[PDB]
DNA sequence: TCCGCTCACAATGCCACACGCTCGGCCGTTATTCGCA
RNA sequence: CACAUUCCAUUAAACCACACCUGGCGUGUGGC
């Protein structure tokens, strides 16, 4: 859930971030392409 | 506007968009004043007191 | 600063409402207030901006008087024939300049200063404006109905009262209705709403014919007098100094359709047209009718007049308060 | 019950009727909430209620059901209509709604509707598919409006020598340019007489904004259809409010073929409360002026226009110019080429008391030939020609004269050859 | 209220029935706006209202509804600690 | 240094220290083992979870207490079920019989 | 084949620094649409 | 028909904060 890691606006370029947003935000964007790679006109190097 | 500044500051409803950002003393300390230094980037006119 | 000055009397609110002058002088009051704050004594002075657009010079107002009290504001005739004075009052000259129209507390008085002059200007704006309607009917929404009186709105900032005395217990207000009425007193050197507005007084109705009897406003007619019990009984009296009309007949309409109007838009007070004569025996006879009076007699030294009435229709020669009598003797 | 027989009484009935139920002190309050607990009372001891008005859609979801004499303001006396009916029904924003309603209990304070009777003055069945009004084809005025009453008084010229200068028709767009001082007022006002007694069928509306509420009253009960009006008295929000109830109405009304007329008056003061009312967008001209501002009014003088399908609309909106500001000017200079029928009205004339004061060299329309015929057009063109080389006063008290005599536009224009 | 906590592997059904959405896309909120986004990272169809008893377009502020989801982005609008 | 109630972090919901300017004191391990050396399951619960975890615990006590109810709720910490939830976003379903 | 014995940690543990509250371009492809019924 | 999500006389609902770094605090890396 995001309260255990909030991203609270602050005054200026500085803003208060975390590292597991990243980490499973990087997995969902990942599980995008691989979507890419699942569905249309796909080689073998897809399923690996 | 201009015009609505000056308004505000005689006339109108309260001030829209201000948040009051102001900084306060903190609780409990207290003490006299003694001196004031301001610092402001170019182009930016100085106020009154700087 | 005098920029500063230029944009608030150049860039203020009402233009119309305030003239140049006026802030001008608004604002000549301010820093004469702001300049009296600054010294601890208390010494009047004027600071005579530049109406166009220059800045301030302050002056100091001395009163010439053979009194000491303030010495600051003080200065006797005899020791005063230095300058050129020569006179009894009015010996403001320029011994103070230097003046600060500009810090804090200044700029609050001003401010202040400058809310109570509007006011003012609003105030005598909206009453010489409105005041013009005087002798006719005034048409608007009522602002909010208080105790003591009910104020109404009538336009752009534009106030009237109508006071409790002249209201009724029948005749009943809230916010969001529009009231009508004559505008019967102007006090334009009150402290606050000014514009007088009554409903109990009697021409009221003549005026009321005027925007709707056609006959009246033209001198064919000659609406005399009006009695009017508010609530309890609004007779009418008029006399025709034609010899080609009638004073009732052609007034009621057609059998009661306008004097039925007028009557339900003063709030159905029963409205009955009687016909004065030149005599006041008469008068009275047909004030109390339709009645029977076995006796009219006139006393000038009492200034009274003592009206005996028979048996046989008493329903209408009393009725309640004496109404049918209580509109003769009013 | 129904609602209009307590809504256009007098005062004086509804505090009789609140005094003989036995409650509270009546008199006291607005005509709104007076008519509101009598409605309550009345269904308290009675029958379910009978109500009507325009309907208003909100950004919320559900509906508002307002009358024609409060100007569709809000109040006591609106109806809640749920979006279920707009579910259902398919209801849109100025449906001419009239059906059953019922009390509130706690949580509400509306009469909240029980089932409709008539929308629009139509059958749901019939209202369910239908045509919409953007989707229409507009065309050109076919149908001319006779504005002549025949009876020749000795205001009714004035209109005579509006049917010589501006034929109108079913479709037409009307723009009344003239200062203030000039007597406009009485001219819509005869107009609506005539248009109304010689074309009864078709719905008559007039429009009055930012006006003197004397007029209100007094244009209220002398002519026909409900003259709703937002005078001066109330800020622009109430103006453009009553602006799209007022479009709405008549977009419905010909949606369900039927020939909707609008005065509007005046275009500039309408004009003006949109652009205070409306958030700016940054880009001003000269006089206080934006630039989208006028979007929505120039989408109010364009919703007239002659449906193929059936009906039409017709708009009749004057614009007040001469008044020294630039609010004004702007507004007139953009709705120049907007309207197809201009009529100018110099105070020229006005002055010097040669009532009605009409320009009609610079007055005109477009495309008379689809609403006159061929001699009487012929006729027309004679007649223009013949006073176009004179001035303005001069032609005006000449028109006078030569239009006194008769008393139809035939006999005169056979007596002007 | 309870009593000897149990620990062993997971299932996936039951996280399904525990998960109130599905996050679909990397963007956690707006750069320009500080509005969170429809289904990324900081989501309100999954969690809950981010203000307390507030829809996210505002439309539903109402405390009557107490649960209505909305028709444009879809909150059920609540108090922020059940996100 | 005091604090009778204030505000709270926001990645947790526990009073702050000496740099919030009005924070509380930190309760470490060796009191911990000294108050449960001693008895005080009540007390030490209410300094545990009733002032410092439970965000609703720590309101309905401060209600309970200006209008004179003494007595302490049960209240359960909160981030001990978050913790739970934790473990099951790896792996367990977190039963609860009585 | 069986038994015993150091290296990277793990880590009470703090510390330091970067800042805040392997590199580059590009290649590719995509999924990209904020419709309210 | 029908669900029904209402423009909200005293007044409970509109309350609140974001900085200087070897000791105002923590994340990343490295160390045994
Ligand atoms: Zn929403």
């Amino acid at each position: 859930p995001p309260d255990l890691r909030p991203l609270v606006p602050l005054d200026g370029g500085r803003f208060a971030t975390s590292d597991l947003n990243d980490l499973y935000r990087r997995v969902i964007n990942r599980n995008n392409r691989l979507k890419r790679l699942l569905d249309l006109a796909a080689p073998d190097i897809i399923v690996r | 506007t201009p015009e609505e500044k000056l308004l505000r500051a005689i006339f109108g409803e309260k001030a829209s968009d201000v948040k009051d950002s102001s900084l306060r003393v903190p609780n409990g300390v207290s003490g006299t004043v003694i001196d004031v230094q301001v610092f402001t980037r170019d182009g930016v006119e100085k106020d009154k007191r700087a | 600063m005098n920029k500063e000055i230029l944009a608030v009397v150049e860039a203020v609110s009402n233009e119309k409402a305030l003239p140049r002058e006026k802030i001008f002088e608004a604002l000549e009051s301010a820093l004469a207030t702001a300049t009296k704050k600054k010294y601890e004594q208390e010494i009047d002075v004027r600071v005579q901006i530049d109406r166009k657009s220059g800045d301030f010079d302050t002056f100091r107002r001395w009163l010439v008087v053979d009194e000491v009290t303030q010495p600051t504001k003080e200065i006797t005739l005899e020791a005063a024939r230095y300058e050129d004075e020569s006179l009894n009052l009015g010996d403001y000259v320029e011994d103070q300049i230097e003046s600060v129209t500009f810090d804090r507390i200044t700029t609050q008085t001003a401010k202040q200063v400058i809310v109570q002059k509007v006011r003012e200007a609003e105030r005598a704006m909206v009453v010489d404006q409105f005041r013009e309607h005087e002798g006719e009917i005034i048409t608007g929404v009522v602002k909010k109905v208080n105790r003591d009186n009910i104020s109404l709105d009538l336009g752009n900032n534009a106030e009237a009262v109508i006071l409790r005395e002249d209201m009724l217990p029948r005749e009943n207000f809230r916010p969001g209705d529009r009231v009508r009425g004559v505008l019967y007193s102007v006090r334009p050197e009150a402290r606050g709403a000014q514009l007088f507005v009554t409903r109990s007084k009697p021409e009221m109705l003549i005026e009321l014919f005027r925007i709707e009897v056609p006959e009246i406003g033209e001198e064919v007619i000659e609406i005399k007098a009006a009695a009017r019990d508010p609530g309890s009984r609004a007779k009418i009296a008029v006399k025709t100094n034609d010899k080609r009309i009638d004073p009732v007949g052609a007034c009621v309409g057609m059998r009661g359709a306008r004097v039925q109007a007028v009557s339900t838009e003063l709030g159905g007070e029963r409205i009955d047209i009687v016909l004065w004569d030149d005599n006041p025996a008469q008068f009275v006879i047909n004030a109390m009718a339709p009645a029977d009076v076995a006796s009219i007699v006139v006393d000038e030294d009492k200034h009274t007049m003592d009206i005996a009435v028979e048996a046989g229709n008493l329903a209408q020669a009393i009725g309640r308060n004496g109404q049918n009598v209580r509109l003769a003797s009013q | 019950m129904n609602l209009t027989e307590l809504k256009n009484t007098p005062v004086s009935e509804l505090i009789t009727l609140g005094e003989n139920m036995g409650l509270e002190n009546l008199a006291r309050m607005r005509k709104q909430d007076i008519i509101f607990a009598i409605l309550k009372q009345h269904a308290k001891s009675g029958e379910d209620i009978f109500g009507d008005g325009v309907l208003e859609i909100l950004q919320d979801g559900f509906g508002f059901l307002r009358s024609a004499d409060s100007s569709y303001l809000a109040g006591p006396d609106d109806i809640y209509v749920s979006p279920s009916q707009i579910r259902r029904f398919n209801l849109r924003t100025g449906d001419t709604i009239s059906g059953k309603i019922r009390p509130p209990k706690e949580g509400e304070r509306y009469f909240a509707l029980l089932k409709v009777n008539e929308v629009n003055f139509d059958k749901p069945e019939n209202a369910r598919n239908k045509i919409l009004f953007e989707n229409l084809t507009p065309l050109h005025a076919n149908s001319r409006l006779r504005m002549e009453r025949g009876n020749g008084s000795t205001e009714d010229l004035t209109a005579r020598v509006l049917d010589l200068a501006s034929p109108i028709g079913r479709g037409q767009r009307g723009l009344i340019v003239a200062p203030p001082k000039a007597g406009k007022t009485m001219l819509l006002q005869n107009i609506a007489q005539s248009i109304a007694y010689n074309h009864p069928d078709c719905v008559l509306m007039v429009l009055l904004i930012d006006e003197r509420p004397e007029e209100v009253t007094e244009m209220q009960r002398l002519v026909k259809g409900e003259v709703v009006a937002s005078t001066f008295d109330e800020p622009a929000s109430r103006h453009v409010q009553v602006a799209e109830m007022v479009i709405e109405k008549a977009k419905r009304l010909v949606e369900h073929k039927k020939d909707v007329i609008i005065l509007l008056d005046s275009i500039t003061r309408l004009a003006r409360a949109y652009n205070t009312v409306v958030p700016a967008s940054g880009k001003v001209l000269t006089g206080g002026v934006d630039a989208n501002a006028l979007h929505r009014p120039k989408r109010f003088f364009g919703a007239a226009r002659n449906v193929e399908e059936g009906g039409s609309l017709t708009i009749i909106a004057t614009a007040l110019i001469d008044t020294g500001s630039k609010m004004d000017e702007v507004i007139y200079e953009e709705f120049k080429g907007t309207g197809n029928m201009e009529l100018h009205l110099s105070r020229k004339i006005a002055e010097k008391r040669v009532f009605p004061a009409i320009d009609y060299n610079r007055s005109g329309t477009r495309k008379e030939e689809l609403l006159t015929t061929q001699e009487e057009l012929q006729k027309m063109w004679i007649l223009r020609k013949i006073i176009h080389p004179m001035g303005e006063i001069d032609a005006m008290e000449f028109l006078i004269n030569k239009l006194a005599m008769t008393k139809t536009n035939d006999d005169f224009f056979e007596m002007m050859k | 209220e309870f009593d000897a906590i149990k620990i062993a592997l997971a299932s996936p059904d039951m996280i399904r029935s525990w998960s109130f959405g599905e996050v679909k896309k990397p963007e956690t909120i707006n750069y320009r706006t500080f509005k969170p986004e429809r289904d990324g990272l900081f989501c309100a169809r999954i969690f809950g209202p981010v203000k307390d008893y507030e829809c996210l377009c505002g439309k539903y502020k109402r405390l009557k509804h107490r649960g209505v989801i909305c028709e444009k982005c879809g909150v059920e609008v609540t108090q922020t600690k059940v996100r | 240094h005091a604090r009778s109630t204030g505000s709270y972090s926001l990645v947790t919901q526990q009073p702050l220290g000496g740099k919030a300017q009005f924070g509380g004191q930190r309760f470490g391990e060796m009191e911990v083992w000294a108050l449960e050396a001693y008895g005080a399951a009540y007390t030490l619960q209410e300094m545990l979870t009733v002032k410092s975890d439970d965000v609703n615990g720590r309101t309905k006590m401060y209600k309970n207490i200006v209008d004179g109810n003494h007595q302490m709720e049960p209240g359960m910490p909160e981030s001990f079920n978050v913790l739970l939830k934790e473990i099951r976003s790896l792996g367990i379903n977190i039963e609860l019989e009585d």
